[PDB]
């Protein structure tokens, strides 16, 4: 399904490039909880929540666009492997308090953002 | 604004034969420090060990009395800006036992 492949690639490429820019320009600012990595995960939550809710209201929207936004954009923008390494590293550095804070702020942060994205569109309809 | 080099490396206690060094950790997340030492001439090989990134001191043992040593510390750290670990640039000192 080459039409779908193009959606994952174009969307993912946009997502990954965004992650890259935000991560390189901002992660040094606070290395116990890199702001760039946090922000991409937060933002991809916001985006995906609003998109999911939006697609429930637009049930004729081509799966191409839905694929581009979720599996591509958000999936390329957000990152688990980067998050895990950051945390792993803080474990390696014995910095347990920020290792813990980092998983709380990433998981709880992203749930709040996905919910806010989904519900600010649900309250809007 | 990014600190990956230790600062203020110094011998804080010493025998003729052993050394207690401390440095100030950099900002970044250090997984381990690398400690290197050897006689400042070049006359004997160079010794090297690591210390966990949680520690900002180390001891050095079995040195020869009255010899100038060169001591070097660098961080192996996670460069959050690039997504891999990096061996940081070192800070170095001379010390005569
Ligand atoms: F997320
Ligand atoms: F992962
Ligand atoms: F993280
Ligand atoms: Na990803």
């Amino acid at each position: 399904m080459i039409k779908s492949l193009f959606a994952v690639i174009i969307g993912g490429s946009v997502g990954c490039t965004l992650r890259w820019l935000l991560s390189t320009k901002f992660n040094s600012l606070f290395p116990n909880l890199p702001p760039g990595t946090l922000v991409v995960n937060l933002l991809a939550g916001l985006i995906i929540g609003t998109a999911l809710a939006y697609f429930l209201r637009q049930p004729h929207l081509d799966p191409f666009w839905k694929l581009m936004i979720t599996t591509g954009l958000c999936g390329g923008l957000s990152t688990f492997s980067t998050f895990s390494v950051e945390v792993f590293a803080l474990l390696q550095a014995g910095n347990y308090i920020w290792a813990l804070t980092s998983v709380l702020v990433h998981v709880i942060g992203s749930l709040i953002m996905t919910a806010l994205g989904f519900f600010i569109i649900t309250i809007l309809f | 604004s990014v600190s990956s080099v230790p600062t203020k490396l110094e011998v804080v206690a010493a025998t003729p034969t052993s050394l207690l060094i401390s440095w100030d950790a950099p900002a970044v997340t250090v997984i381990f420090y690398v400690i290197t030492y050897g006689e400042t001439g070049g006359n004997s090989p160079v010794q090297e060990f690591t210390v966990p990134g949680s520690k900002s001191t180390a001891t050095i043992s079995g040195l020869k009395p009255g010899v100038d040593y060169t001591i070097t510390v660098y961080a192996t750290y996670y460069a959050s800006n690039s997504g891999w670990y990096e061996y940081g640039s070192p800070i170095s000192i001379n010390y005569r036992t």
